[PDB]
């Protein structure tokens, strides 16, 4: 319809990416490929570098957060187990 | 006229017609770009530059002869040219240049200037000729790992790589009597019939050319050289089509007659055709067209060429020219295939029949290499007028309905649709 206003990208044809010059592409006409062979070997080895790239990111934040709570539960142990009866006045004063 | 055609090793074919006179003799080879493994494409061509490099003085100054060559993918020709009295002068040169003497042709700083002219010539197709070296990818593209896809000119490194001792195995193992066959097409009549069957004209190596085994093929693929330099769009299509010697070669070829040429800035090929033109005039879509029919031995590729400045609707100029192959392959009108007929008589008896012997001897001689005697005109009009709707119905049901496809791009192409919305519609529609 009628022109918009500021934009970073158009529609095809004057998406409006960078100019270039030099790239060839191809490809093997779907039909003719019997795509999948390997796909459960595929598959591990995929999951085999996705796992080693993210070593810490997962394992150190929810231990040290089950640390944290096991720590708050154990407390709760130490005070709400036939206990409190000599530690809530402390606590409450 | 009619042709005769006699074969001891050689094969001497004579075409004599009184009307020209200017006769002319040569030599068609079996083998062209077709054979040759990738190491090194570019020694068919270059052997055409060095024939086409020094003799030429030879042929100018002892006496008159103009010689000529062209390789498209088998059908390797070196025509000589000459006067009607001049024929046996002719195949003098012919002889003293392609059996003996045939050392010094092949002078080192000559083949270091023929492969600077050569680099130079091919490296200027490459930067210039978009028409051809999209259909030159196509073929290279639709015919992956097989000696059917390499260009007929070969690459830049491949020019580079080998110098002497490739080219002179290619002529050891491709320059035979198994598969040579003179030509005397021009204004002779039976002279050629005997000068070539004689002691002094002989061809070497009377052995047998080597036979590849992986023959060809054919698988859908995409090539995007991607230039948005330059101001327009090349895309060109490919199904596959039907070698030579086929009982539906003529079928195809009125199949691509059908929906014909058109160019928009002439306006005699802007009010002519079929539902398609009129269709891509209502809104502007591009500016040419060429429905060809390409032939073969091993294969063949029956396809479209185009070229359009709106960059903008390629999907929809690729859309109509899809609905239109449909409608083709499931309703056709008696009156178009009358036209068709028509129209496919005056271009086949233009292309056949021209004034320039060069051209009916090439010919002659791809028809000679891979028939034994070539089909006069009558009989090409007798098949062809034997073509009738349910034939072209039931030709077009096995070749254009769900059948790969091939396509070649440059400049331009970023409304390309990549592969399966100009795939899928073919069978996808309320059929
Ligand atoms: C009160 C309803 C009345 C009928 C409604 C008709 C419209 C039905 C669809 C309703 C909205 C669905 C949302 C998606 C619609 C677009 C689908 C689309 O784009 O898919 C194809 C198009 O699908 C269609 O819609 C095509 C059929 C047109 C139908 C026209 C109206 C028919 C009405 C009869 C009833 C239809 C509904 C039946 C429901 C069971 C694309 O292929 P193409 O042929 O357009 O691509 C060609 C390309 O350029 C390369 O060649
Ligand atoms: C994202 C969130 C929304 C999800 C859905 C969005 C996409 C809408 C559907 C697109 C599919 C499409 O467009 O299908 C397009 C295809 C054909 O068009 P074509 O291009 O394949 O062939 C055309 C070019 N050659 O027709 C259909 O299949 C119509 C659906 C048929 C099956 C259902 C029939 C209705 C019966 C009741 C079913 C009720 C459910």
């Amino acid at each position: 319809g009628p022109p918009s206003g500021k934009t970073y990208m158009g529609w095809w044809g004057h998406m409006g990416g960078p100019k270039q010059k030099g790239i060839t592409s191809y490809a093997v006409s779907p039909y003719a490929q019997k795509p999948l062979q390997g796909i459960f070997h595929n598959a591990v080895f995929n999951s085999f570098r996705r796992f080693k790239s993210q070593f810490l990111y997962v394992l150190i934040p929810a231990g040290i957060y089950w640390y944290w709570w096991k720590n708050g539960n154990e407390y709760n142990e130490f005070l709400y187990s036939k206990a409190g009866r000599e530690e809530l006045e402390r606590v409450n004063v | 006229a009619e042709v005769t055609q006699l074969s001891n090793g050689i094969v001497v074919a004579t075409e004599h017609n009184p009307s020209a006179h200017t006769a002319s003799v040569g030599v068609v080879f079996g083998s062209g770009a077709a054979n040759e493994n990738p190491y090194n494409n570019g020694v068919s061509n270059l052997w055409k530059n060095i024939f086409l490099s020094k003799e030429n003085s030879a042929v100018a100054a002892k006496e008159g002869l103009a010689l000529s060559s062209n390789i498209s993918r088998d059908f390797q020709s070196y025509i000589v040219s000459s006067l009607p009295g001049s024929t046996d002068k002719s195949l003098d040169f012919l002889n003293q240049s392609f059996i003996q003497q045939k050392a010094n042709l092949l002078s080192s700083s000559n083949f270091e200037a023929t492969k600077k002219s050569v680099l130079k010539q091919v490296q200027d197709f490459e930067e210039n000729d978009h028409p051809n070296r999209v259909l030159e990818h196509l073929h290279s593209t639709a015919f992956q790992n097989t000696p059917l896809s390499l260009p007929t000119r070969g690459t830049l490194e491949s020019l580079e790589n080998l110098v002497v001792a490739d080219l002179e195995s290619f002529a050891n193992n491709h320059f035979l009597n198994s598969n040579a066959v003179v030509v005397g097409t021009g204004n002779i009549k039976h002279e050629d019939l005997v000068n070539s069957i004689e002691s002094k004209n002989l061809s070497l190596q009377t052995g047998t050319k080597p036979v590849l085994k992986k023959k060809a093929a054919f698988l859908g693929s995409e090539v995007r050289l991607r230039d948005d330099t330059l101001p327009k769009a090349w895309i060109s299509l490919a199904v596959e089509g039907e070698p030579v010697n086929s009982p539906n070669y003529f079928v195809a070829k009125l199949a691509a007659q059908i929906f014909g040429s058109y160019n928009a800035f002439e306006p005699a090929s802007r009010l002519q055709g079929i539902k398609l033109l009129d269709n891509i005039q209502e809104y502007q879509l591009c500016d040419n067209f060429n429905h060809f029919s390409l032939s073969y031995k091993d294969s063949g590729l029956w396809g479209f060429s185009t070229a359009t400045r709106n960059v903008t609707m390629i999907d929809d100029l690729i859309h109509f020219t899809l609905k239109q192959w449909n409608r083709l392959t499931i309703s056709v009108t008696d009156t178009e295939v009358e036209r068709a007929k028509s129209l496919l008589k005056l271009q086949l008896g233009q292309l056949y029949e021209s004034g320039n012997p060069v051209n009916d001897a090439n010919l002659l001689g791809a028809e000679v290499l891979i028939k034994g005697s070539k089909l006069s005109l009558g009989e090409a009009f007798k098949k062809i007028d034997a073509i009738t709707v349910k034939d072209v119905k039931a030709w077009a049901g096995k070749r254009l309905w769900d059948q790969d496809i091939a396509i070649a791009g440059t400049g331009q192409i970023e409304g390309l649709l990549d592969y399966m919305r100009i795939r899928s519609d073919m069978s996808m529609m309320r059929w």
